[PDB]
């Protein structure tokens, strides 16, 4: 199977530089040219440059001469891609994909990588605190409660919710992060249950915020 | 073999060239198709 | 650079119709070939690769996706269009350096008239110890897209002291949820007793309002 195996999410001061590395396996490595494409919201898709082992050599976009290096090593079959004089505008995510052939046509980009988040920014890491959305005691008898936590004030992104370590998973909603006037994310996490099931049955959020090894499991359950 | 295999390893070289001078698309096919002929008598 | 300009930029299809998104730009197509590609991106994942060279199925990908056209004028056809299918298509030369991409054209799926299921949660005494409050509303579940959300605090309208997020169209139903959550300082919060969290949508035949007394059991 091809595979294109991106390096972690990244958080780096404005002004610093980073490096991304793209393990490629499944194929020849010097047969076919890497592409890298940057995806920031409002900007949709952008090509930063290709990258044709072997004998490498490189094709360039002009708008990142100076931003972005891209070398390659056959040996370990990965490429990288280096990031330097980081701005806010460098907030992206980073995607290598397998391109044309060397020796082929020009070609569109089949196999991808799952995508590299680089977080430009000068604000520190903190983990998010976990607060409960309990059931209302209005539940109707036979019918349908909602309950879920919240997750506020974290830095930066993103954090992982499931439900009863990943057992439950139907009603749940798990809603997209806000940004907070103080700098700080936060978001929801929420599903809906039987009400016979609030007094007898567990809920358990598992919260992670990876960035500030932060792990939180929150039992939510009516309030008393 | 040797000879052909010599004219697949120079033909190749020649379209890997002619992408590192940015030449057109259209130029790559006639390549490439060359190529592709030598290829099949491998 | 070679500029694609696609349309629309964004489009709503019903279930087992047609969806036809267009792409132009100047001619990247030689007498043989089409160097025109079909990309489809879903929420929270890499784009994927739909057609290759202008006409060309990628192995995996399902029927119902078709492209088509040639030289400057190149067109992406869903048919028929399924739940699944709700994503950002784009198109994309590979004619000559740079290749570029083209606006991307946002796909939702068409559906019957879905009224949410509200929700108002107070804030938990955790939060209050900190020293903030928040209050949130759920709408769970409904269609389409737009919905009112209204804060009061004894019967007082609210206004700048709260924020909304919006779940991407589910894939298998087609219905969005809504939470709003309303800040409210520890001070503010306990000098007020009735919050209430009004909704007016489509499908509601008049505005549903959930509401809770602070210090209530």
């Amino acid at each position: 199977q091809v595979q294109l195996q991106q390096s972690g999410a990244e958080l780096v001061r404005p002004g610093s530089s980073v490096r991304m590395s793209c393990k490629a396996v499944g194929y020849t490595f010097t047969d076919y040219c890497i592409g890298w494409i940057k995806q920031r919201p409002g900007h949709g898709l952008e090509w930063i440059g290709d990258i044709c082992p072997g004998d490498a050599y490189t094709n360039d976009n002009e708008k990142f001469k100076d931003k972005a290096t891209l070398t390659a090593d056959t040996s370990s079959t990965t490429a990288y891609m280096q990031l330097s004089s980081l701005t806010s505008e460098d907030s992206a995510i980073y995607y290598c994909a397998r391109g044309e052939e060397q020796v082929g046509l020009r070609n569109a980009m089949d196999y991808w990588g799952q995508g590299t988040s680089v977080t430009v920014s000068s604000a520190s890491t903190k983990g998010p605190s976990v607060f409960p959305l309990a059931p209302s005691s209005k539940s109707t008898s036979g019918g349908t409660a909602a309950l879920g936590c919240l997750v506020k004030d974290y830095f930066p992104e993103p954090v992982t919710v499931s439900w009863n370590s990943g057992a439950l998973t139907s009603g749940v909603h798990t809603f997209p992060a806000v940004l907070q006037s103080s700098g700080l994310y936060s978001l929801s996490s929420v599903v809906t249950v039987p009400s016979s099931s609030l007094g007898t049955q567990t809920y358990i959020c598992n919260v992670n915020h990876k960035p500030s090894n932060t792990k939180v499991d929150k039992k939510v359950e009516p309030k008393s | 073999r040797a000879a052909l295999e010599e004219l697949v390893k120079l033909q190749g070289e020649r379209v890997r060239g002619l992408k590192q001078q940015k030449a057109s698309a259209e130029l790559i096919e006639e390549e490439v198709a060359k190529l592709l002929k030598l290829k099949a008598q491998l | 650079d070679i500029v694609l300009t696609q349309s629309p930029a964004s489009l709503a299809v019903s279930l087992g119709q047609r969806a036809t998104i267009s792409c132009q730009s100047q001619s990247v197509s030689t007498s043989t070939y089409n160097y025109m590609h079909w990309y489809q991106q879903k929420p929270g994942q890499p784009p994927k690769l739909l057609i290759k060279y202008a006409s060309n199925l990628e192995s995996g990908v399902p029927a119902r996706f078709s492209g088509s056209g040639s030289g400057t004028d190149f067109t992406l056809n869903i048919h028929p269009v399924e739940e699944e299918d709700t994503a950002t298509y784009y198109c994309q030369h590979s004619w000559e350096i740079p290749w570029t991409f083209g606006g991307g054209t946002k796909l939702e799926i068409k559906r019957t008239v879905a009224a949410p299921s509200v929700f108002i949660f107070p804030p938990s005494d955790e939060q209050l110890k900190s020293g903030t409050a928040s209050v949130v509303c759920l709408l769970n579940n409904f269609y389409p897209r737009e919905a009112k959300v209204q804060w009061k605090v004894d019967n007082a309208l609210q206004s700048g002291n709260s924020q909304e997020s919006v779940t991407e169209q589910d894939s298998k139903d087609s219905t969005y949820s809504l939470s709003s959550t309303l800040t409210l300082s520890k001070a503010d919060y306990e000098k007020h007793k009735v919050y209430a969290c009004e909704v007016t949508h489509q499908g509601l035949s008049s505005p549903v309002t959930k509401s809770f007394n602070r210090g209530e059991c």
